[PDB]
């Protein structure tokens, strides 16, 4: 759907 | 806790917003007449003016107003009508009226041309309202600061609105406290929905545009509030 | 605090052709935005695609407001992450001339004349991000326990740091109601910029912008 | 617009 916030979101901190 | 300054403030606010009144010869209509998107469009327009020339006469007799720039009154009316209206629907729907009223007017609104795009939000945002349990006072002093907003466009005299405005937001923090002292963050949360007001804005001309491309007319007192 | 006040200034302070040099912005503060949010008490906590959702309503406005607080420096325009500054008269060639003059009077000027600090643009921006209206929330209500609960910690500070400024606390809230009319007119032109097929629109940014 | 001024002055 959102596939760089997606993955963002799932990073680090 | 009010101080005599914000009790005489209060006074004034509530006797001109108890004036407020829908004519029985408009809302008979939510019951009497036929269903269509046609009627109903013309049930609303008929609300819309009333509401806009009660809305008027709220605006001229709060606190200040009659001292501002001619023009800037204009601008104030212009750039509030549609938030304060949509404040007043939230009201409305969350009151007790007449058997049958709020369910047959729900039902009209829902089925007079507006997409489902606006109707949603729209129902949201009355329901978001309900749940703040808001009293008669919080209400007349959040549609007296909708009123006067310094942001809207074309006022030059901002800073002049900004200090009408004020004691209001004083008044409104004071009341919330006294209300629910166990929310203590109401205040903060009646602010947090004139943020959300503004989003209604947009989706009026929205409305407004619909409305006039499937040939519904509107009186003369909303194409000069509204811009056509 | 269940929302410390120093943990949104961290947040703030951790992450410290006109049109399209503003769309190149964007792009690259959006990742960096993420990464704000993240650091935000509480919100990495919430389901997932709330976070999503939560994110892709508020992004416009959470960019505005963090380029706007960094222009209280420059006069008459906008400093960009990127380290150009956009100034007016670009802005109006560019037909985007009343949306930068909004910017600058309803939120630069304002920001500047009552010195917004980073501890209350920080929590105004939390305030953008727990933002329980949001279409699609699995639970709007812990949306907005947690909005609630940076109202509340904003409130405490505003009456420890100006305790002489008793409407500051309202004054602060008052921006969020411009902020947002701000953000759907910046959406409004993106979308109308892709509605003609007009500048170069980078990677997350149109992501953003799709549906 | 002619209408909103008069009922501004009645
Ligand atoms: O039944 C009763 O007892 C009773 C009592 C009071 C009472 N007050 C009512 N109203 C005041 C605000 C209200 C309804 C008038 C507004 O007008 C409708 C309207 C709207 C509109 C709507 Cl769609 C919802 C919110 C705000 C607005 Cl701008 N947009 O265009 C129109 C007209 C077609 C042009 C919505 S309905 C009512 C009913
Ligand atoms: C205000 C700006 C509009 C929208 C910008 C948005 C949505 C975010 C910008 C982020 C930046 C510029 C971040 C930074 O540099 O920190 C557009 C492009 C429609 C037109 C020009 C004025």
């Amino acid at each position: 759907r959102h596939k760089i916030l997606h993955r963002l979101l799932q990073e680090g901190s | 806790e009010l101080t005599p300054d914000q009790q005489t403030l209060l006074h004034f606010i509530m006797d001109s917003y108890n004036k407020q009144r829908m004519p029985q010869e408009i809302t008979n209509k939510i019951l009497k007449e036929e269903f269509s998107a046609e009627e109903n469009f013309l049930i609303l327009t008929e609300m819309a003016t009333n509401h806009v020339q009660v809305l008027v006469e709220f605006t001229k007799k709060l606190p200040g107003f009659q001292t501002l720039d001619h023009e800037d009154q204009i601008a104030l009316l212009k750039g509030s009508a549609v938030e304060a209206m949509f404040l007043r629907s939230a009201e409305i729907f969350n009151k007790k009226l007449p058997s049958g009223h709020s369910d047959l007017l729900e039902e009209r609104i829902r089925n007079s041309g507006i997409s489902d795009e606006y109707i949603t939000p729209m129902f949201s945002f009355y329901k978001s309202i309900g749940e703040l349990k808001m009293t008669q006072e919080e209400y007349a002093l959040l549609t007296a600061i909708v009123i006067l907003s310094p942001d809207r466009q074309y006022i030059k005299d901002r800073e002049a609105v900004e200090k009408l405005q004020e004691p209001l937001l004083d008044v409104l923090q004071k009341l919330c406290k006294i209300h629910q002292p166990e929310n203590p963050q109401h205040f903060a949360e009646l602010l947090g929905r004139l943020t959300e007001l503004r989003t209604f804005n947009h989706h009026h001309a929205e409305m407004l545009m619909s409305w006039r491309v499937n040939d519904h007319k509107f009186t003369p007192l909303l194409e000069e509030i509204w811009d056509v | 605090e269940d929302m410390p006040v120093e943990r949104i200034l961290e947040a703030e302070l951790a992450v410290e052709d006109p049109v399209t040099n503003i769309c190149q912005a964007a792009d690259k503060q959006l990742f960096t935005l993420v990464e704000w949010a993240k650091r935000i008490p509480h919100f990495s906590e919430l389901p997932l695609d709330d976070q999503v959702i939560l994110l892709r309503a508020g992004w416009n406005e959470l960019l505005i407001a963090s380029f706007s607080h960094r222009s209280i420096a420059v006069k008459d325009g906008i400093l960009l992450a990127t380290g150009l500054h956009v100034h007016r008269n670009s802005a109006h060639s560019a037909g985007v001339g009343a949306i930068f003059d909004r910017v600058l009077t309803e939120l630069v000027s304002k920001m500047r004349d009552m010195q917004m600090d980073k501890t209350e643009l920080g929590c105004l921006r939390a305030i953008v991000l727990f933002n329980p209206d949001s279409k699609g929330l699995s639970n709007p209500a812990e949306v907005e326990a947690l909005r609630e609960k940076v109202y509340a910690s904003l409130e405490a500070y505003c009456k420890h740091k100006y305790p002489e400024q008793p409407g500051r606390f309202a004054k602060l809230l008052l921006r969020l109601p411009a902020l947002r009319s701000i953000g759907l007119k910046c959406l409004e032109h993106l979308f109308f910029f892709k509605l003609i097929g007009d500048t170069p629109i980078d990677t997350f940014l149109m992501e953003m912008l799709e549906a």
